[PDB]
RNA sequence: ACCGAUAGUGAACCAGUACCGUGAGGGAAAGGUGAAAAGCACCCCGGAAGGGGAGUGAAAUAGAACCUGAAACCGUGUGCUUACAAGUAGUCAGAGCCCGUUAAUGGGUGAUGGCGUGCCUUUUGUAGAAUGAACCGGCGAGUUACGAUUUGAUGCAAGGUU
RNA sequence: UAACUUGGGAGUCAGAACAUGGGUGAUAAGGUCCGUGUUCGAAAGGGAAACAGCCCAGACCACCAGCUAAGGUCCCAAAAU
RNA sequence: GACAAUGGUAGGAGAGCGUUCUAAGGGCGUUGAAGCAUGAUCGUAAGGACAUGUGGAGCGCUUAGAAGUGAGAAUGCCGGUG
């Protein structure tokens, strides 16, 4: 069985947080949750919350032992866009996209 | 419809020896390049090579009518500013006579990725005795 | 049979128009040629 | 031993239990023909000449008369504002050769 | 200077095969049982003991 | 009465993405490079379909001047001697011969020689 | 034989309003759950947001960022191919490898060979280093009234008709 | 196998190179202005390496058939070492 | 059935496809309308069908009529996204 968990308007550029999904898609599911505790970027405690829920579905939503699990998908989209403006030199005006994304994440069992 | 095309499987490549001496060099070279692109072979397929290898022993006699010792001097550029240099026709075969017909033969194959894979079947020693008697070379006659 | 009507034959045309298309043969500069006085909306000269 | 058969403004070279195809014929399917210019018999132990080996006349039987698939002949001219579209199906016949 | 011309998503994600990060080149602590980046303490409880 | 132009428009541009499907990037994808694309594929295969009956005719002469060579003759004086004798087959049929028949390309070639 | 939310009033919405100008004055953009709120009791991860269930419902990729949901664009998996090669990026010929349809001289990919300097406008002549376009979607240009003239049709006819 | 008359409808009034009879220029110009013919403009195909205007020749569509024109036949590259 | 003809800009002539609406006739639809996605189908072209998924209530066919009638390009307007 798989179970997933999804993240949704994460308040985080979707390619920024496709840099540390790349680390963690295929590995166990304790490697996976030492290597997001242990990683200096800012997308880690968010994709560490994402991944517990999906790995705590699992021993309830439909029961299957924790300690077998390997994560099977993990992916961000994007979400709505914020349009915000920063005033520049001589009277213009230039803009800002503040992008958000979607994390889920499928946990296996590989059965 | 009914056009027979040829395959790699199909292919059966034999293999060819040359004597260079009292040869002139364009009219031996045009005729080893005929014998390199396949065209003595009526299965010839064009985009595919048929041809033969072949060896040319005796690449120290080939020989030049006229004053073609002196005259048909040789250039080639570096890429550098300035720098073109040149080797006559006499020089080049009392120094390096293998590369001299190597030259001229590839001159006549087609520049495309089968036309270099179809120039490097093309063996050029300068004396008698060649080294690939494991292969069988036919011995070849020009016409 | 009003469901059943035909004109009589050779009294109906279809209108022409211009400017929908290279096919017709009229869809640019729609027959009226390149640039000039006469080719403006507005149009040419006074009659006569 | 085979054969080489003149219908349609070509040559064709033909073996029994071959299916040809070939240009359009007025015989109806289900139907055998019988091809009259012959070229070159042979191929075993007797070989003939031309331009017509006076007699064998191969047989053959129409399988199929139908299209081929449709060619969209698209042409144009830059600048001049001058395209034009066409559609073809070359008809054709398909033959079985019986007996040479 | 401007760009001559737009970029493919092929020059692109070509130009992009080097942007990425790597594992944080950790070990697994003999006293707390749980992760740990060599070199540093365990951040879990327990200490170094080196 | 009002007509919105809907429907027509998309019908008509579908049916020019799914004619250039293969080509390389963008080509395949937005409409104004995939259609200049599919006009000059028009173009090219209205062209090409006329070369390709001379490349298969000069590979024909090729195959039957390198089978002439291994009887002597040159495929200038055997098509001489071919027509002088009356032969009428093609040169895609003598090709064919020449390949799969070796026994009846030297018939061909004798009767070419005899006829001079 | 009027429009149907880029249309119809500038305004189907609490619009002449956010706003913007010292002022006179200028001016948008914003529609739709379901038949009925029956608008998710309760359990689990999380600080919350957000989920995964289980229930309401005929439907929850109907959950108030609510009918449908497309293109550009952004991703995840995979079948064939690609690190000695000079590419208006296709077309014609053609091995190998993978499939199996509106059933018919089948679909996908492409080792290699031949041919091949985009589109529109403006010009004696543009591949042009002459112009225009970042891409996608919607909107967008010979029309109506009244007269004149020529042609086809129809009715009467030395008469025709308001 | 065209021509003319009457009527409805247009577009065109920036031309270019080559061959030849001339002016002007310096028997200069891919110059400029006239008479005469061709092609381009509005014309694809083959040749001239490439190449509007030069040589051959005018594409209704299909064919893995044949004969030729300019031009060519040692290899690139079809056909005479 | 025999013979010929069929390059083309500006522009001139003819025959047609498709869109929204109206009249009259004849139909389809919760046993699933239009739309929208896919497909290896048909026609000389514009274009016409059929099958599957979705969706959730309207819509084609025939013969005539009337037009806000078909857009790649206007340093085009508006929205979105690189």
């Amino acid at each position: 069985m798989e179970a997933k968990a999804v993240a949704r308007t994460i308040r985080i550029a979707p390619r920024k947080v496709r840099l540390v999904l790349d680390l963690i898609r295929g590995k166990n599911a304790a490697e996976a949750i030492a290597i997001l505790k242990l990683t200096n970027k800012a997308s880690s405690p968010v994709i560490e919350k994402v991944l517990m829920s999906a790995l705590a579905n699992a021993e309830h939503n439909y029961d299957m032992n924790t300690d077998e699990l390997v994560v099977k998908e993990a992916y961000a989209n994007e979400g709505p866009t914020l349009k915000r403006f920063r005033p520049r030199a001589q009277g213009r005006a230039s803009a800002i996209n503040k992008r958000t994304s979607h994390i889920t994440i499928v946990v296996s069992d590989a059965k | 419809r009914q056009t027979f095309m040829a395959n790699e499987s199909n292919i059966e490549r034999k293999w060819y020896v040359i004597d260079a001496e009292g040869q002139t060099l364009g009219r031996l070279s045009s005729e080893v390049a005929s014998i390199l692109r396949g065209k003595n072979k009526v299965t010839y397929t064009p985009h595919v090579d048929t041809g033969d290898y072949v060896i040319v022993i005796n690449a120290s006699k080939i020989e030049f009518t006229g004053n073609k010792e002196t005259d048909k001097v040789y250039y080639r550029h570096s890429n550098h500013p300035g720098g073109i240099k040149s080797i006559t026709a006499g020089e080049l075969r009392r120094t390096n006579p293998e590369r001299l017909i190597e030259n001229s033969i590839k001159g006549m194959l087609p520049s495309t990725r089968l036309g270099e894979k179809q120039g490097k079947k093309l063996f050029v020693y300068g004396g008698a005795e060649h080294p690939h008697a494991a292969q069988q070379p036919e011995n070849y006659e020009l016409r | 049979k009003l469901h059943e009507l035909k004109p009589a034959e050779g009294s109906r045309k279809e209108r022409n128009r211009v400017g929908r298309g290279v096919a017709t043969g009229n869809g640019k500069t729609s027959g009226r040629g390149h640039k000039g006085q006469k080719a403006r909306s507005g149009g040419g000269v006074r009659p006569g | 031993m085979f054969a080489i058969i003149e219908t349609g403004g070509k040559q064709i070279k033909v073996e029994e239990g071959q299916e040809i195809f070939v240009e359009k014929l007025d015989v109806n399917e289900g139907d055998t023909f019988t091809f009259d210019k012959v070229l070159f018999v042979g191929g075993d132990s007797v070989k003939v000449g031309a331009p017509t080996v006076e007699g064998a006349t191969v047989t053959a039987t129409v399988n199929k008369q139908g299209r081929g698939k449709k060619i969209t002949v698209f042409t144009y001219k830059r600048r001049k504002n001058s395209k034009r579209k066409k559609g073809h199906r070359q008809p054709y016949t398909k033959l079985t050769i019986d007996k040479i | 200077a401007v760009p001559k011309r737009r970029t493919s998503k092929t020059r692109k994600n070509k130009r992009r095969t080097h942007f990425k990060i790597s594992v944080p080149g950790m070990t697994e602590c003999p006293n707390c049982g749980e992760y740990k980046l060599s070199h540093r303490v365990c951040k879990n409880c327990g200490s170094y003991n080196g | 009465p009002r007509v919105k132009g809907g429907t027509v428009t998309r019908a008509r541009r579908k049916k020019t993405i799914k004619l250039a499907k293969g080509y390389f990037g963008s080509k395949h994808t937005l409409y104004k490079v995939a259609k200049q694309q599919v006009m000059k594929s028009g173009q090219y295969a209205f062209r090409d379909r006329r070369q390709r009956k001379r490349d298969f005719r000069k590979l024909w002469i090729t195959r039957i001047n390198a089978a002439a060579r291994q009887h002597e003759m040159s495929y200038s004086r055997l098509m001489n001697g071919l027509k002088k004798a009356g032969i009428d087959i093609n040169r895609k049929m003598l090709s064919e011969i020449a390949i799969s028949d070796e026994k009846a390309f030297a018939q061909l070639v004798t009767k070419a020689k005899d006829a001079l």
